[PDB]
């Protein structure tokens, strides 16, 4: 049962109880992600298009 | 002094951060119109409360935040609100049709539109830090923008801002209050994408709160407003360290530093007492610290009696002193099931703030005389992403609203890469607790 | 209406627990995956805790109470009396134990010390060693044995000097049934059994180990005299409380039954703080069968404890009508009790 | 300002259409002239979803009403809020359709349709944020089936990323007009699998049943018929019309409600259906309100939903109640009959309460069910359908307007296709 590193301050303080010791993607990959996507879509309406088409 | 940019993201997280730029105002005495009468150093300074405001030639205080919802009527209650003129235009970003609970319409069909005059606003913010920390990110897991814009621009704030810290408050989804079917689809698409992305990350679940509100606040029927006051009066504690004179949790490293020994489990429990109702016409630090054990009082559901302690915060707020601390922690050890992990000292980080906790007036809350935040790493909090995984099996089965995910741009291969993530994590936690 | 699930088919207790719910006629049966139930009667191994208590508007309740297994798992009940205060290391109803790990993955050198005391000291030293079984006087052959398999086990003293029943001369345990309820109410059955040996105990070699080890599945199969004196080596309580005032000039409540209550109720008040569901967001009950070996003084010795036991045949029914009754309907309430509460506060 | 465009087609879907206007208008306080007379903010918070505003606060329902005849069209303006619609949204021909799906899709049709998407352009273009469109027609005939699934078709075209959404009233053989009805249902429902993303299944002997058995009602007419529809469609467009956080839009409701890009026809619901007299003024209870909204009796598809499972459940209720009343009555209808929810869509049924109650109830509950057992709808056309076209009975009326029985054999086959779609999750 240590108290350790006990800071004090006039707002308030703060310490330390011890019971026991021990025993990313680039900017240039997320724009290929987002414009990949972007094409997906692109593709799916196209499709639905020719097939308003027809 | 080291500046701390926050960011709201979708409705729950637009709401949260309005409900809780309330509180700081009352807590640091801060007038709507943005001045601040205790404040002798006008135009400028770097005092504690400078981490989330700076300040106007004229006096007025302004929140180091920003707004962003792919629909403009929440964040148009704050250009309306009480609090109104704290903000300029500039904070508040908003689009015309939101992403209709769909993850894979607010990362990839809204987001690419909008995230570089995201980004934008956050720089002309982080121009005016003389040392910026990071950022504080409040969204949920099931809308739309709060899971899918959130994970673009966490994915973006790493690449922008590689060396700052990034901590999130995150709304777990419950289907007592819950809008849309898909929230198991979009909570596990985002924690996948955000997971490498945040250093920090406190789950609130909306079942938790909502019945904390029904059982001690005696609400029949909890509101977003009962929920929200809530729930930042618990990231009140949280942020306090950051916002106050202190020793502990003092830059956002800390958190990390003192909650999170392993990256991919940086999810800490937190348990908040004690919520008395203000319609009722005082508990003792031992009272107070026994029921941060007990699974009522924590903001996600779960049983840490079954599983493993790494780390432990007792943040105190009002008439506390170290020595009923330890007297309660002795007494606490000798009575609860509260094992720690062999690599890790069986500890507490306590920090005591002299300030009792502050009240909106005419709220829900009665003003207490003391109250405890504790912060537990503890694998206990798995049990949420077990019941999120189960459901998102039951449902990713028959393919039930793939096709609107799809229909986004989105790939099946998104969904089974994002499951296998967490069941990755879930096996993380059985690793460390069992 | 209440409803409930079925995740254990092989369970013989709540198969009858199962068709005693549908013969009210106000319980209804769902799919094993059906997350809106009442009721879960659930697997043995990995049972979901984690997913109990979520369903807004649902009361719900498990037959099983998560972290028993502390209490029900051979090595666990060892390390779990060594280091519990209220049981502790001089625990007197429990038989010296020592947690023993195989050499291929522990308290080998505190065993040995102690073998070397009672050899030393004449004494006698014959020990036992089972896990998830070899009864020898040699420390030796006992390690040997453990070395061969891949599993954590326990060598534990052997009882030297049981209570013989006569004619016969043979050796018994006791079985007692034990039902918490989600109030923490300890209950047990009016009714145990005594599973009998149908051999003569032969202290001169505990290489056949039939007249040595008591079970019914061990009996039924080894032993050439299997249900000569009672019907299934199967003894109820009034036969022996008839036999221990007739051999013996007293009771079964006074020279066994009171040491019985004692330590079940030990055993389950240690471990409450550690697996009481009363402030949680679901409840459970569970039924624990508690084996004991009773000696030739009539002391009582814990053996161990069942967190999945079955019952006998005659009791089946009452049994499993009186777990619907005070651990069921407790909970779901519909439109002289078989059990004795055992006082704790 | 998430406005939806409305279009009602041919005789039924402007007779119902009407009356859609007028039970809402009264609700949103607006009087036959456009003029607003009411007493609460909530009626003008969200009536840009359904009004436009004209000089002099003005409110102009942005709705076009089409036909291929002026009968109908010239008794909706002389109707009692026939004054309220935009002049320049009346779009008519007269030469009729006769009841033929071929007429209203390729022939009269094709000759009126480009005038409608005019108006419809007009009226988008003055959208500060287009939800999507909402058509009531019926699948019957020759106008509302035909024309407008070819005005459905050139609306996705021109506007393919909006929602469209649908009343669609189902023929029946106790309720019914011509022969030819169920060959304009087979042939517009596969139009509808394809370009709608939410249709609500109104059949017409439900209606007649309802009106006959529950309400009483001995000789029932077209206008009772109509009347009870426009109930329901104030009842399921609430949570568009006014504040309101679950469904709040077209696109949120569509990925609540459909799993599965076909299978989006829902089988409504609405509560009380109470007889005159006596038993009349009693006040209703949320419980008989919720008894009443999930029995068989009182859905308009005349499904039995007891033959099949609900894959999701949205139910609103209006009025001053409990809503914690609301939760219980509604978790409690799940958890006594389990057996009728799918199990692999948690959460499936989702509630919301409304404050405004329709005019002269003190509360009530409208129903939208997607639920597999409106196959029984499917299957039921398809054996009409088959019955005739087995014999090629009266397919020379398609044949004459340029249709080959190919045609006819696909249409068929797709909704066998839907039929069978339907089954493999009923068994899931
Ligand atoms: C044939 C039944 C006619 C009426 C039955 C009894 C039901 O009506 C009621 O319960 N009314 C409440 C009791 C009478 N109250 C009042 O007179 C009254 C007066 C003033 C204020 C007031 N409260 N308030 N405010 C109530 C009504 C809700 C029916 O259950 C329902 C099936 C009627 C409907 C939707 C259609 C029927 C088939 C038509 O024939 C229709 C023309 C008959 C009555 C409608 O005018 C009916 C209307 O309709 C609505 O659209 C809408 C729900 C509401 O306005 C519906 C009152
Ligand atoms: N506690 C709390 N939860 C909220 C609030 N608003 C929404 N939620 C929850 O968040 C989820 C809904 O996500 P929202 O944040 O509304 O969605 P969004 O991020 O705006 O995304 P879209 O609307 O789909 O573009 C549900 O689980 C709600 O219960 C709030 O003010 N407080
Ligand atoms: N220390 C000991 N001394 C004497 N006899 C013992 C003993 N330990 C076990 N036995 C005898 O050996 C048998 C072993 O069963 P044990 O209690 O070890 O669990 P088990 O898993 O083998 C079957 P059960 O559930 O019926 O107890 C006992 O029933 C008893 O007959
Ligand atoms: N509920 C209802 N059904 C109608 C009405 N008028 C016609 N119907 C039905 O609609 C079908 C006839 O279509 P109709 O709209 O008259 O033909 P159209 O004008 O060519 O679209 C038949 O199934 C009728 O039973 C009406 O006012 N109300
Ligand atoms: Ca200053
Ligand atoms: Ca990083
Ligand atoms: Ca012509
Ligand atoms: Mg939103
Ligand atoms: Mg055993
Ligand atoms: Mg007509």
């Amino acid at each position: 049962m240590e108290v350790i590193e006990l800071n004090k301050c006039t707002s308030g303080q703060s310490f330390e109880v011890i019971l026991k010791p021990p025993s990313d993607p680039s900017l240039e990959e997320i724009q290929k992600k987002l414009e990949a996507a972007e094409e997906r879509r692109k593709y799916q309406e196209a499709e639905l298009l020719k097939h308003l088409a027809e | 002094m080291r500046e701390c940019i926050s960011i709201h993201v979708g409705q729950a997280g637009v709401q949260i951060g309005n409900a809780c730029w309330e509180l700081y105002c009352l807590e640091h005495g801060i007038q709507p119109d943005g001045q601040m009468p205790s404040d002798k150093t006008i135009g400028g300074g770097d005092d504690s409360f400078n981490t989330f405001f700076s300040e106007t030639g004229a006096g007025k205080h302004v929140p180091r935040a920003v707004f962003v919802d792919l629909e403009p009527t929440v964040i148009d209650e704050v250009r309306t609100g009480t609090y109104r003129q704290l903000f300029h235009p500039e904070q508040l970003i908003t689009g015309k049709e939101d992403a209709a609970n769909n993850y894979a319409r607010g990362h990839y069909t809204i987001g690419k539109e909008i995230i570089d005059l995201v980004l934008d606003r956050i720089r002309k913010l982080a121009d005016q830090c003389t040392g910026l920390q990071g950022f504080l990110v409040f969204h949920s897991f099931g809308g739309g923008t709060g899971s899918g814009f959130t994970s673009l621009l966490m994915e973006r704030l790493s690449v922008d801002y590689g060396k700052k810290s990034k901590l999130e408050f995150s709304i777990y989804p419950a289907p007592q209050v819950s809008t849309a079917v898909v929230e198991p689809y979009n909570s596990i698409l985002t924690t996948h994408t955000t997971l490498e992305h945040s250093d920090c990350a406190f789950m609130v679940d909306n079942e938790a709160i909502y019945d904390i509100c029904r059982r001690n606040l005696d609400i029949e029927r909890p509101t977003y407003t009962n929920l929200n006051r809530l729930i930042s009066q618990i990231v009140s504690s949280i942020t306090a360290s950051l916002r106050f004179d202190g020793a502990l949790n003092v830059d956002l490293t800390e958190f990390q530093t003192n909650l999170v020994p392993y990256p991919r489990i940086h999810f800490p429990l937190a348990t908040y007492a004690p919520v008395i109702s203000a319609e009722k016409a005082q508990l003792s630090v031992a009272e107070i610290t026994n029921a941060c054990f007990e699974p009522a009082n924590q903001m996600v559901k779960c049983d840490p009696r079954h599983g493993k302690y790494m780390a432990c915060c007792l943040l105190y707020r009002g008439d506390v002193v170290p020595k009923d601390v330890n007297a309660a922690i002795a007494t606490i050890k000798t009575k609860r099931s509260i094992q720690f992990v062999d690599w890790c000292p069986t500890g507490f980080k306590v920090g005591i703030n002299y300030q009792p906790p502050t009240v909106v007036p005419g709220g829900d809350l009665a003003k207490v005389q003391r109250a405890v935040c504790m912060l537990s790493n503890t694998t206990a909090i798995a049990e949420a992403w077990a019941r999120l995984d189960h459901k998102f099996d039951l449902m990713y089965a028959k393919r039930a609203f793939v096709h609107w995910y799809v229909g986004e741009g989105m790939e099946e291969g998104e969904f089974s890469e994002a499951r296998e993530d967490m069941a990755a994590l879930e096996k993380d936690y059985e690793e460390v607790g069992v | 209406m209440y409803t409930f699930v079925v995740r254990d088919e092989n369970s013989s207790v709540y198969a009858e627990v199962s068709r005693l719910l549908l013969a009210t006629g106000q319980w209804k049966r769902l799919r094993k995956d059906n997350p809106r139930f009442n009721l879960m009667l659930g697997e043995r191994n990995r049972l979901p805790f984690g997913r109990l208590g979520h369903e807004p508007g649902l009361v719900q309740l498990v037959n099983y109470y998560r972290g028993a297994d502390k209490l029900c798992r051979k090595a666990s009940l060892v390390k779990l009396i060594k280091t519990s205060p209220e049981l502790s290391e001089s625990c007197t109803w429990f038989p010296e134990s020592y947690v023993i790990y195989p050499t291929n993955l522990d308290e080998r050198e505190v065993f040995l010390a102690a073998y070397n005391r009672r050899r030393e000291g004449r004494e006698g030293n014959v020990w036992i060693a089972k896990s998830s079984i070899l009864i020898s006087s040699e420390a030796s052959e006992l390690l040997d044995f453990i070395d061969e398999q891949g599993q954590v086990h326990v060598i534990q003293k052997y009882l030297e000097k049981p209570l013989l029943l006569e004619p016969g001369h043979r050796k018994f345990d006791i079985r007692s049934w034990v039902l918490v309820d989600h109030l923490y109410n300890i209950y047990l059955y009016r009714e145990g059994v005594l599973r009998t040996s149908s051999e003569p105990y032969n202290s001169a070699n505990f290489q056949d180990k039939t007249c040595h080890l008591t079970n019914h599945c061990i009996q039924k199969e080894y032993s050439k005299n299997y249900g000569r004196y009672e019907e299934g080596n199967e003894m109820f309580f009034e036969e022996f409380n008839q036999y221990l005032m007739d051999a013996l000039n007293t009771t079964l409540e006074n020279s066994i039954l009171l040491q019985i209550k004692h330590i079940i109720r030990s055993c389950l008040m240690c471990i409450e703080p550690a697996i009481s569901t009363k402030h949680l967001h679901y409840q459970s009950f569970q039924l624990f069968g508690f084996d004991f070996m009773v000696d030739e003084e009539l002391k009582v010795w814990l053996i161990e404890v069942n967190g999945a036991p079955a019952c006998a045949q005659k009791l089946y029914a009452e049994l499993c009508q009186g777990i619907v009754d005070v651990a069921i309907s407790s909970v779901f309430p519909l439109a002289t009790s078989i059990f004795i509460k055992l006082h704790h506060h | 300002m998430r406005e939806i465009v409305h279009i009602q087609a041919g005789q039924c879907g402007n007779q119902i259409g009407a009356k859609f206007w007028e039970v809402i208008s009264d609700e949103h306080g607006i009087d036959p002239t456009g003029s607003y007379h009411g007493d609460s903010d909530l009626q003008l918070e969200r009536i840009n979803v359904y009004y436009n505003e004209a000089t002099g606060n003005k409110y102009v329902p942005r709705a076009i009403l089409v036909d291929l005849e002026p009968g109908t069209m010239d008794s909706v303006r002389s109707g009692p809020f026939g004054q309220i619609f935009r002049p320049d949204n009346f779009v008519f021909g007269q030469s009729g359709a006769g009841n033929n799906w071929a007429k209203g899709h390729y022939t009269e049709g094709a000759e009126l349709v480009d005038s409608v998407l005019d108006v419809v352009r007009k009226e988008s273009e003055s959208c500060d944020c287009l939800q999507g469109f909402q058509l009531t027609h019926s699948l019957g005939g020759g106008t509302g089936s035909g024309m407008g699934t070819l005005l459905i078709s050139k609306i996705r075209e021109e506007y393919p990323d909006r929602i469209m959404n649908t009343f669609s009233v189902m023929p029946s053989p106790k309720v019914s007009d011509t022969v030819v009805e169920p060959y304009n249902a087979t042939l517009s429902v596969h139009q509808l699998v394809e370009n709608t993303d939410e249709t609500y299944c109104i059949d017409n002997e439900a209606l007649y049943d309802i009106c006959f058995r529950t309400l009483k009602l001995t000789t029932p007419t077209y206008g009772d018929l109509n009347h009870l529809v426009s109930a329901t469609m104030s009842g399921v467009t609430t949570c568009l019309r006014f504040p309101g956080q679950l469904n709040a839009d077209l696109r949120k409701l569509a990925v609540n409600m459909v799993p599965f890009p076909r299978l989006h026809f829902f089988m409504p619901g609405f509560a009380p259906l109470t007889s005159r007299g006596s038993q009349q003024y009693r006040a209703l209870t949320v419980p008989e309100l919720t008894q009443q909204m999930f029995d068989s009796k009182n859905m308009m598809a005349a499904c039995d939903p007891r033959h099949g499972r609900y894959l999701t459940v949205a139910a609103i209720f209006r009025g001053r109640m409990s809503m914690k009343e609301v939760d219980e009555q509604m978790l409690n209808v799940q958890n006594k009959n389990s057996s009728y929810f799918v199990e692999w869509i948690p959460n499936n049924v989702k509630t919301a309460v409304c404050d405004i109650p329709p005019r002269g109830l003190k509360m009530s509950a409208t129903f939208i069910g997607n639920s597999t057992a409106i196959q029984e709808l499917f299957k039921r056309i398809s054996e009409q359908f088959t019955a005739m076209f087995r014999r090629k009975a009266f397919l020379h009326w398609y044949t004459g307007e340029g249709m080959d029985e190919m045609e006819f054999t696909e249409a068929e086959s797709n909704m066998n296709d839907l039929v069978s779609e339907y089954q493999q999750y009923q068994d899931a």
